[PDB]
DNA sequence: CGATGTCTCTAGACAGCTGC
DNA sequence: GCAGCTGTCTAGAGACATCGAT
């Protein structure tokens, strides 16, 4: 409940369900007091861990996946890198539903090690229905910037010799 | 007449350019003064223009704008028929796109809708991976920044700011043009300004090293990936520029200032020693460490071309100042006369010179001035010692040479001012009779009067309407003074 | 339909004709 | 005494005749 509380001020306020994103239209003021309330309270390795803990609990709920539909706010501080990889991880096995943040990731390149994140995401693509995984062999574009394109060209002409069903 | 002249643009394609004149006069004459059929010819233009890309298509994109910028209310009573058009940014978007939204200008400005669907094309656009469609996208952020003025809504003005943050993670290709093209935009903002200085020092931190002045910061290895992920030396040219912009409109500018210094003496105090290539023959062609090497080699040589500006520019008349342009281009000869062109690529005779100069054609002109056809006490005897370097004599004038030929082969060149054809006009009527002072103060004057030659080639080819002034601005009828 | 080979050449080099 | 200097040979690059069928 921590994040909860330091949404609650500076942030969105606590409602789970299925209503818009109680946030100002700004990225300057509101962007800035989550800034400094995230920089004032948090200011040790346990506070910050208390925190990621109510990040997780709070996050968790798929009410609150849905209401995400933005998630740049959370990315604006190192601490939460690998916790929007990990949260994405909890809302893809929701379908057709991860098209939401399918379509969220793009226009979206805030990432901790996106090397890994690769291999990984493929690691969950061999557990996944069809069209999902059309959808993500169609992401693999959206996730680089062009700057992994050797081993990413590698994997897909690997995904083509042993998918040619999927071949599209 | 409308017939006629479609079937001319399909006829084209110098007989065939003087076809391209006349099709463009007649479509613009019955545009012009014809009112019910106006909408016909832009719908017929606008069907033309598409699927024409092997064949020189300049006519299609000029004779657009001059329609529009006689009559611009064409395109809203055609309902906006512009919008199908944005899909261009696959079949040729080298320039296309760039007059394109050039001659739309007006009309993006004044229609919300074809904004709101110009920034939503550009958007799906800039994050497709492709080298061509993120080059089109590059091209339109480049004009869509400078489409919305206010300086002298403001939500418009921030959201803009982190798109070209972000689209600067890319490849060193797409990162290139962003450099040049952000000084034109940052002509046209105040504290949008400010953000783009901290952006660009954020990426600069990438690779200083602040180790306050030792072994030097050359973290290049990050652009190897045989390959380069980031032009380093336009990165510094337009980091120089803007710095300049800054400091002429009026807490991190003083770090950025004294980081940039440090810089300065760190290269003077790093030579070819503390250098990776210190090797006079570590570059080897088609193999996987010589180019590394090479580009290492091409990128460190536009990294002191930038700082000679910045030196030259933040110094007045100042002798601490000129020495440290010595010793860079101390360094810039070191290495650039020998090393490359023994073993780097020298085996061909090369038929041009000092390689591509990241110099402004107001800087060239401003040193030329300063260097010669100028004495006075404000001299600090700088220029003394300066004159030496006859080595740097070449350079200096070379790279005119090289900025003009752009203006020869293409219509532009490099630099702040490479788009205002009245500028460099300016700055050709100010370089030439230095030039011509050169050649007639008495190799050295070889270079300048090549020069000259490549000048009035340029003025008649390029500048024919803007001769006369040109012609009186060496000291109307232009024979007397051409017989002159 | 027009890619191609042939040819005036300008220079550079290291090597023969000056030298030594 | 083998140290000096003296020049056709070879590779650069650019313009033309036919190059060889579309």
């Amino acid at each position: 409940g921590v994040f909860e509380e330091l949404l609650r001020t500076s942030g969105i306020i606590l409602k789970v369900g299925e209503g818009q994103n109680e946030i100002a239209v700004d990225q300057t003021a509101f962007q800035k007091k989550l800034r400094v309330a995230l920089e004032k309270h948090p200011s040790y390795p346990g506070v910050v861990n208390e925190f990621i803990s109510g990040l997780e609990s709070h996050i968790k709920d798929r009410s609150q996946f849905k209401n995400c539909l933005l998630i740049k706010l959370l990315l604006g501080i190192k601490i939460l890198q690998p916790a929007v990889v990990t949260l994405l991880l909890e809302k893809i096995p929701e379908f057709n539903f991860p098209r939401l943040i399918v379509n969220q990731f793009k226009w979206l390149d805030g990432l901790l090690d996106s090397q890994d994140l690769v291999k990984k995401l493929m690691q969950m693509l061999s557990v996944s229905p069809v069209p999902i995984q059309h959808d993500i062999i169609t992401s693999l574009p959206e996730i680089l910037e062009d700057s992994q394109q050797n081993e990413v060209a590698r994997e897909l002409s690997c995904l083509l010799k042993q998918g040619r069903r999927l071949t599209v | 007449l409308v017939d006629l002249g479609f079937s001319l643009m399909e006829s084209y394609e110098m007989p065939a350019q003087q076809a391209c004149k006349l099709g463009a006069s007649i479509l613009l004459e019955t545009f012009k003064v014809h009112e019910p059929i106006r909408s016909d010819i832009l719908e017929q233009v606008l069907n033309r223009v598409l699927t024409k890309a092997a064949s020189p298509v300049s006519h299609f994109i000029d004779l657009l704008s001059n329609i529009v910028v006689s009559a611009p209310l064409v395109l809203q009573n055609s309902s906006s028929r512009v919008t199908e058009t944005f899909d261009n940014l696959s079949f040729l978007p080298i320039d296309t796109v760039q007059g394109l939204l050039r001659a739309v200008q007006p009309l993006l400005k004044v229609s919300m809708s074809v904004r709101d669907s110009l920034i939503l094309v550009l958007q799906k656009a800039i994050f497709s991976r492709q080298l061509d469609a993120r080059k089109a996208a590059v091209a339109g952020f480049l004009l869509l920044l400078r489409n919305f003025k206010i300086l002298g809504n403001e939500a418009f003005c921030l959201e803009i700011l982190g798109s070209l943050r972000r689209c600067l993670s890319q490849q060193a290709d797409v990162r290139l043009m962003l450099y040049e093209g952000f000084y034109d935009v940052l002509r046209r903002n105040s504290q949008l300004a400010s953000s783009i200085m901290e952006t660009l020092l954020s990426q600069i931190k990438q690779y200083y090293l602040p180790q306050q002045d030792l072994l030097p910061p050359l973290k290049l290895e990050g652009c190897i990936m045989i390959f380069l992920q980031e032009p380093l030396a336009h990165l510094l040219c337009c980091i120089q520029h803007c710095l300049a912009w800054y400091k002429s409109t009026v807490g991190f500018e003083q770090n950025f200032e004294e980081m940039l210094e440090s810089v300065t003496r760190r290269m003077i105090k790093s030579e070819l020693e503390d250098f990776e290539l210190d090797k006079s023959a570590d570059f080897s062609p088609s193999s996987g460490v010589g180019v590394k090497n090479n580009i290492y080699a091409i990128q460190v040589m536009g990294i002191c071309e930038v700082l000679i500006e910045y030196n030259f520019k933040i110094g007045n008349f100042s002798k601490n100042k000129f020495e440290d342009v010595l010793g860079l281009f101390t360094c810039y000869n070191k290495l650039s006369e020998i090393l490359k062109e023994k073993a780097g690529k020298n085996k061909s005779t090369l038929g041009n010179r000092i390689a591509r100069s990241f110099l402004s054609m107001g800087f060239v002109s401003t040193l030329l001035t300063a260097l010669f056809r100028d004495n006075a006490q404000s001299h600090e005897e700088s220029l003394a010692v300066l004159r030496s370097s006859t080595e740097f004599m070449r350079y200096a004038v070379s790279v005119a040479l090289q900025k003009v030929q752009q203006l020869e082969e293409m219509g532009q060149t490099d630099g702040p001012d490479g788009q205002n054809p009245e500028k460099m006009f300016q700055n050709l009527c100010k370089i030439t009779r230095v030039l011509l002072w050169r050649y007639t103060s008495i190799s050295i004057s070889l270079l300048c009067l090549e020069g000259l030659l490549r000048i009035f080639n340029t003025m008649q080819q390029l500048y024919a309407a803007r001769i006369p002034q040109f012609l009186q601005a060496l000291d109307i009828n232009v024979t007397e003074k051409a017989a002159f």
